[PDB]
RNA sequence: GGCCAGCAUCAGUUUUGGUGGCAGGAUAAAUCCAUAGGAAUGUAGCUUGCCUCGGUAAGUAUUAUAGCCUGUG
RNA sequence: AGAACUGGCGAUGCGGGAUGAACCGAACGUAGAGUUAAGGUGCCGGAAUACACGCUCAUCAGACACCACAAAAGGUGUUAGUUCAUCUAGACAGCCGGAACCGGCCGAAUGAACUA
RNA sequence: UUUGCUCCACACAAUAUAGAUGGAUACGAAUAAGGCGUCCUUGUGGCGUCGCUGAACCAUAGCAGGCUAGCAACGGUGCACUUGGCGGAAAGGCCUUGGGUGCUUGCUGGCGAAUUGCAAUGUCAUUUUGCGUGGGGAUAAAUCAUUUGUAUACGACUUAGA
């Protein structure tokens, strides 16, 4: 029914200092550096205090203002993203062959290689995306580890290794073959 | 009012900016369409996509040949979209089509001529805000267009020129102002106050 | 290294917001935004440039960069005054804004040997720039 | 339809040789002429006591102006109509400087939102509003709020003309 | 000078007519400058002239004319009737037409 | 006087404006004036609890360092 | 396929319904100026890309009587309603303590069935 | 095949013309943002300003613009020339060096204008061709017939012949 004013906070922590000219975004965090191109969405974002941004939605309808708080998580992501950081860890499970799960490259490529899924002779290969640094996980058995501080980046390049690994022509609820998303948080620990 | 109207097609609806062209050619004001790939159309690209495979899959059944004809290039999709709209079969129809030309990009004359923007066919004004829209060379390269690429590298190498051209102007109009900025003041000014300059 | 939004800093819909009217009997006066109805209408009274008290589309309606102190739904008389007090009219006129509308009216009412007078100024003015355009 | 006035109609039924003076009733009908405000009159008092515009006579009838046209009012309006199933009733809520300015927003929106035409509305009542925090709907009480502003980004501006030198500029 | 014009430039649109049928005796002119029917008014009465070449010499000049006035006003736009001397060839739809500044009441 | 124009003064038809004087109504309703009353989307004042000379948060207060609503005339 | 009353077509052009015997409008000597009907005014195409309030986003949107066909049935798309009920006796959720009930956190509305 | 061709110069013949009559007056990009100015530590920077339409800007006085004189400027503007740079999207146009010829309404003068008789576009664009004079320039082919068979119903195709 057309809202006249609803906003959100986006609230900005200390080594952080995000950047907004027209609706492009960055953020400048410790840990990295985080941009996002927001020019589909149709808000204002004001500083208020250097600590706090809010985004509105000014007249807006329905679907509109379900618009706003996405894009404020959407920053609130691209915030925590560049000072806690995001560790995705999976672990591979294989209920006869075991998977043979590798970081090979040619080309400068840096890609993750399974070998042997379900005794397949194929190799599956998904390529690491930029900011993700893999890391085979020490000490605990078939855990792998992708962290960055793209939530984005990171989570797809962890259902890309996580899909490459579907089975076929068996019933799934039997053959539960894979690699899958074990756990998600952030790279500094105790946050 | 003027010999030839040049129209950027950048930002522009296809069949707003088509209804206007279409008028214009048969009240006899020569027009030329430029920077046709990146005319817009309303509506998501998708929707877009299907609607030209619709119009793709008509043709004269016994000979491919008679049947529609299916221009890619941006130009020629507006240009039907523009023959459309006007009388063509006659006499005066054929006549009003000769006062227009449509191009993809902006070739030699006219890269230093004057463009201008027709307001009720402008996207920015027309559409309602967050509505999706296409922009027309896409949909072009997706149903067979080959030049897309061209055109991009042309407009760049172009696009940095025009710049030079902005520059020295901005500079040498900043010096004229610095001239017209002392003549104020004058007795002649003040008078041309008066009367309103 | 502060972190540097940007503004988008619209003019406001608001009590006490002087607007311009575009089209209507007024057309071309200035009148404040006294209360708020819709989206859409509002109620203004602009009684220095003697527009009756009414609600109106915003359609009809341009918004000013000037606004003053008013309170909701003030009556007539309080828009009077608090509109003096503040020196509306004073500061519309000080703006390039109205300055242009003065200067596009003057060229009307402009006679054919008045725009005589003014094309033979400009040659003068012109020959008095494009001398000081060659020496710098 | 239309435009509207508010007329004030009285009437009663013929007099007999036994009943001189009837019972004279009266009603404020929304209409845009009196032809049309009459013709209600005994559209209604037909669904309400026994007359026919035959047997009866109409006594006044007086165009009633609003008595406060400069002060913004919160109104309740309440409604019977007809869907294209059954006949049902409602209540709506109009921020308006009037009666005769919100009966007229009122049948734009059971025409816009429920496709209901003139011919199948009644109105019931419409009051004034006397109190805030009386007003029910949400769509009102939004502009309710203390020291209301807003602005209305995204401005566009009608061309004279069809051929245009600038990029326009949308803003405010 | 550069600008002898004591005209008013114009274009000769389109004959009267309906969609199925024209009236051949009757023009629409649209004329620079003229947006509002009441823009109009003014140049009600005045006089049109089609000027146009040919091939033969006649008075001694290969250029012709037709001549016609504005006789009343048409639609919203502002765009204008006229009646000539002969009806307008509508070979000439699109064509430049001259709206003279007499008869004047100024 | 042969055809034709152009202007002026008229007549018949018509179209588009500008301006004058009246009649209604709630003898319009409003604005505005005078007056009594009252309320909050509570203005000054006060108190209060934080927060940095810079104001903030909530109680109190009905015209006061703004104003409004309502009846009367 | 067959009756009733009337108006029509047939025997009738004209404006409108793109097209069309019967619909709408209007019935015809030859012409003129004016005004209109029915129907229309983005462009084809004469005529407002007129004003105003809503509604609608469709990887099958929709777009005008006669008329050129779609129904039951579903949707947590989105609008406005209705009848019930929780809500500043800080409800409804996500944590956390006690044993769903009440609280510690919350600072504003929320749940149910239904109408179109 | 009687002296034929072509580029540049001009003369008149004619022939047309979807319709000259002050000037098509050049960033790019955003639009819930930008333009211009300025300043700095040159940034998604600071500050100033503008917008609310080109209703602008430029040009515009002089027999359709006659004949002249002066001053003041050291400017504007046209024509042929020349210096060098740039443009391949359809560049075939933009920029610049230099001397030479003209206009000037920046300002002040002298002369002319009628009788075209109260209006009758009262004639200023541009397209193609032909006929004639010097000024440059250039001196081939194709087809039939003959021939071939990588071709072919016939035409066409592909070879060959001073
Ligand atoms: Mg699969
Ligand atoms: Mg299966
Ligand atoms: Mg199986
Ligand atoms: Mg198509
Ligand atoms: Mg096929
Ligand atoms: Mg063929
Ligand atoms: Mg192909
Ligand atoms: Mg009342
Ligand atoms: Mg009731
Ligand atoms: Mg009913
Ligand atoms: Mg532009
Ligand atoms: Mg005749
Ligand atoms: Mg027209
Ligand atoms: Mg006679
Ligand atoms: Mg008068
Ligand atoms: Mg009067
Ligand atoms: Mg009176
Ligand atoms: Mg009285
Ligand atoms: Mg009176
Ligand atoms: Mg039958
Ligand atoms: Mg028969
Ligand atoms: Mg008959
Ligand atoms: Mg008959
Ligand atoms: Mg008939
Ligand atoms: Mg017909
Ligand atoms: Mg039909
Ligand atoms: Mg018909
Ligand atoms: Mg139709
Ligand atoms: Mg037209
Ligand atoms: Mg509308
Ligand atoms: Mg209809
Ligand atoms: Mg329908
Ligand atoms: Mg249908
Ligand atoms: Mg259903
Ligand atoms: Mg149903
Ligand atoms: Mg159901
Ligand atoms: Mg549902
Ligand atoms: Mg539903
Ligand atoms: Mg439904
Ligand atoms: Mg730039
Ligand atoms: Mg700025
Ligand atoms: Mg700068
Ligand atoms: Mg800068
Ligand atoms: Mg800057
Ligand atoms: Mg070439
Ligand atoms: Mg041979």
């Amino acid at each position: 029914m057309k809202y006249i004013q609803t906003e959100q906070q986006i609230e900005v922590p200390e080594g952080v200092t995000v950047s907004i000219k027209s609706r492009i975004v960055k953020v400048v965090g410790p840990r990295g550096t985080l941009t996002k191109n927001l020019k589909h969405i149709d808000v204002t974002f004001t500083k208020v205090n250097n600590q706090l941004i809010k985004v509105a939605v000014h007249n807006g309808g329905r679907k509109h203002v379900a618009a706003l708080r996405t894009v404020k998580s959407l920053v609130d992501n691209m915030i925590t993203g560049v000072t806690k950081g995001y560790k995705y860890k999976m672990r591979y499970v294989y209920a006869h062959f075991p998977i043979n799960v590798n970081i090979v490259e040619k080309d400068g490529a840096k890609f993750i290689e399974v070998r042997n899924f379900l005794g397949d002779k194929k190799i599956r290969n998904v390529p690491v995306r930029d900011g993700v640094t893999i890391e085979f996980s020490t000490n605990v058995k078939d855990e792998i580890v992708l962290s960055g501080n793209s939530v984005e980046d990171v989570s797809q390049n962890a259902a890309d290794l996580q899909q490459i690994c579907r089975v076929r022509n068996k019933d799934i609820r039997k053959f539960l073959d894979g690699i899958y998303v074990s756990h998600k948080g952030f790279i500094t620990e105790d946050l | 009012v003027e010999p030839v109207v040049v129209i950027d097609g950048k930002g522009h609806l296809v069949g707003r900016l088509a209804s206007v062209v279409a008028k214009q050619l048969l009240n006899g004001q020569k027009i030329v369409v430029v920077r046709a790939e990146e005319l817009n159309i309303s509506g998501e690209f998708f929707r877009n996509k299907l609607k030209y495979h619709d119009f793709l899959r008509k043709a004269t059944a016994f000979n491919k040949t008679r049947g529609p004809f299916h221009f890619r290039a941006p130009s020629r999709i507006f240009y039907k979209a523009l023959r459309g709209m006007v009388s063509h079969k006659t006499a005066r129809g054929k006549a009003a089509l000769e006062r227009l030309k449509v191009f993809e990009g902006i070739p030699p004359p006219y890269d230093k001529k004057k463009r201008v923007v027709v307001p009720q066919a402008l996207r920015v004004l027309r559409l309602k805000p967050g509505r999706k829209y296409t922009t027309l060379g896409k949909l072009s390269t997706s149903v067979g267009w080959k030049y897309e690429d061209v055109v991009a590298k042309l407009e760049a190498k172009r696009k940095v020129s025009s710049a030079e051209y902005y520059a020295k102007k901005r500079a040498f109009t900043k010096k004229v102002a610095s001239a017209n900025a002392t003549a104020a003041e004058s007795d002649v000014a003040k008078q041309l106050a008066a009367l309103g300059y | 290294t502060d972190s540097i939004v940007k503004a988008s800093n619209w003019r406001l819909v608001e009590v006490g917001r002087v607007v311009l009217i575009k089209k209507g009997q007024s057309a071309g006066k200035l009148a404040a935004i006294v209360e708020i109805i819709d989206q859409k209408k509002v109620l203004i009274d602009g009684p220095k440039a003697g527009v009756p008290r009414q609600a109106i589309n915003l359609g009809q309606v341009v918004l000013t960069p000037l606004t003053f102190a008013l309170p909701r739904g003030a009556r007539t008389a309080t828009v009077s005054k608090k509109w003096a007090a503040a020196a509306v009219c004073e500061k519309w006129a000080a703006s390039s804004w109205a300055k242009k509308i003065a200067q596009r009216e003057r060229r009307a009412a402009l006679t054919d040997f008045e725009r005589f007078q003014v094309m033979v100024l400009r040659k003068q003015k012109r020959y008095t720039v494009k001398k000081a355009l060659a020496k710098a | 339809m239309a435009h509207f006035k508010e007329y004030q109609v009285i009437g009663r039924r013929l007099p007999t040789e036994s009943v001189p003076e009837p019972k004279l009733f009266r009603m404020r009908i929304f209409a845009s002429n009196e032809v049309i405000a009459k013709s209600r009159y005994w559209y209604f008092l037909q669904k309400l006591h026994k007359v026919k515009k035959a047997s009866g006579e109409i006594v006044s009838i007086n165009q009633i102006n609003e008595a406060h046209p400069t002060k913004v009012k919160n109104f309740g309006v309440w409604v019977r109509y007809d869907s294209r199933s059954g006949t049902h009733n409602m209540y709506k809520e109009i921020r308006d400087v009037s009666r005769v300015a919100a009966v007229e927003t009122l049948y734009q929106d059971m025409a816009a939102r429920h496709r209901a035409r003139f011919r199948s509305i009644h109105i019931l009542k419409v009051a004034e509003i006397e109190k805030t925090a009386d007003v029910k709907r949400q769509y009102v009480k939004q502009f309710l709020t203390k020291d209301l502003k807003f602005p209305l980004p995204h401005r566009v501006q009608k061309s004279t003309k069809t051929f245009s030198y600038k990029r326009p500029s949308t803003f405010y | 000078a550069e600008s002898h014009r004591l005209y008013v430039k114009g274009k000769h649109l389109s004959y009267q007519r309906s969609k199925r049928v024209n009236n051949p005796n009757v023009s629409l002119i649209k004329i620079e400058g003229v947006a509002t029917p009441q823009d109009a008014q003014f140049y009600l009465g005045k006089r049109i002239a089609y000027v146009y070449r040919a091939s033969k010499e006649v008075r001694g000049s290969k250029i012709r004319v037709m001549w016609g006035k504005v006789t009343r006003t048409h639609g919203n736009s502002g765009v204008v009737r006229a009646t000539f001397r002969n009806n307008l060839p509508a070979k000439t739809f699109g064509a430049s037409v001259r709206i003279f500044l007499y008869p004047s009441n100024i």
